[PDB]
DNA sequence: ACCGCTTAAACGCACGTA
DNA sequence: TACGTGCGTTTAAGCGGT
């Protein structure tokens, strides 16, 4: 049966989903967090469907750039692999 | 009447990760990765979220507007395009 | 009779909001109960947002 | 907010090897 | 030895209506 070789496939998704722009998050869990980490700052709120889309956005932009930013770091080091100290890394020089 | 409290973090799973991170061009993935995004997402979150409510408080409105959250996302530096 | 502030914790205050009671030296749900917001307030690491859900979930306990 | 249906994605596990 | 790849199962996200 066919398998391809660890490494193959990952980088024909780096491909694809660098190809792409659609939203990577699924909208209702991140429409519940939003709606939680909101509850704690003030009650009685709502939404626009756009502030929620706005939010989700900004979030996955930020999260695609860390991302960029930590590989950067992995790869200072030698790795081809993310690692929590690589995010920590960015995170600090980003003044973070 | 009653409406119940919940618990949302984990709800951006493993995969959707996977795929933000593959948009930032990475190739192999620690196991440990997760939990971390999950921190730093709900830090991110947390901050612009406050700063959007407070806009909404200050035009004392009950709904979080597009331009709440546009002009929170701005007064961080990181200006969003696209929802004005 | 008395309404440890454990029970308080189950309400959805955070366990790090309970400990900063006790260590102010509330440490039932009858103590943070019949206070006004500003007693939580002044205790360090503790904002008016958590003192209005420990007097809503309190009253809802008491 | 909810009901229902569908199906694709997530998940658990085995295994080999980078 | 931990992670990528593949496969069978299950779970829930998604879509459509109201």
């Amino acid at each position: 049966p066919h398998r391809y070789r660890p490494g193959t496939v990952a980088l024909r998704e780096i491909r694809r989903y660098q190809k792409s722009t659609e939203l990577l998050i699924r909208k209702l869990p991140f429409q519940r967090l939003v709606r939680e980490i909101a509850q704690d700052f003030k009650t009685d709120l709502r939404f626009q469907s756009s502030a929620v889309m706005a939010l989700q956005e900004a979030c996955e932009a930020y999260l695609v750039g860390l991302f960029e930013d930590t590989n950067l770091c992995a790869i200072h080091a030698k790795r081809v692999t993310i690692m929590p100290k690589d995010i920590q890394l960015a995170r600090r020089i980003r003044g973070e | 009447h009653r409406k119940v409290l919940r618990d949302n973090i984990q709800g951006i799973t493993k995969p959707a990760i996977r795929r933000l991170a593959r948009r930032g061009g990475v190739k192999r993935i620690s196991g440990l990765i997760y939990e971390e995004t999950r921190g730093v997402l709900k830090v991110f979150l947390e901050n612009v979220i406050r700063d959007a409510v407070t806009y909404t408080e200050h035009a004392k409105r009950k709904t979080v507007t597009a331009m709440d959250v546009v002009y929170a996302l701005k007064r961080q530096g990181r200006t969003l395009y696209g929802f004005g | 009779g008395p309404q440890p502030i454990s029970r308080l914790e189950q309400c959805g205050i955070n366990a790090n909001d309970v400990k900063k009671l006790e260590e102010a030296g509330f440490h039932t749900v009858e103590a943070v109960a019949y206070a006004p917001k500003k007693e939580l307030i002044n205790i360090k690491g503790i904002s008016e947002a958590k003192a209005d859900k420990i007097l809503a979930e309190a009253a809802k306990l008491v």
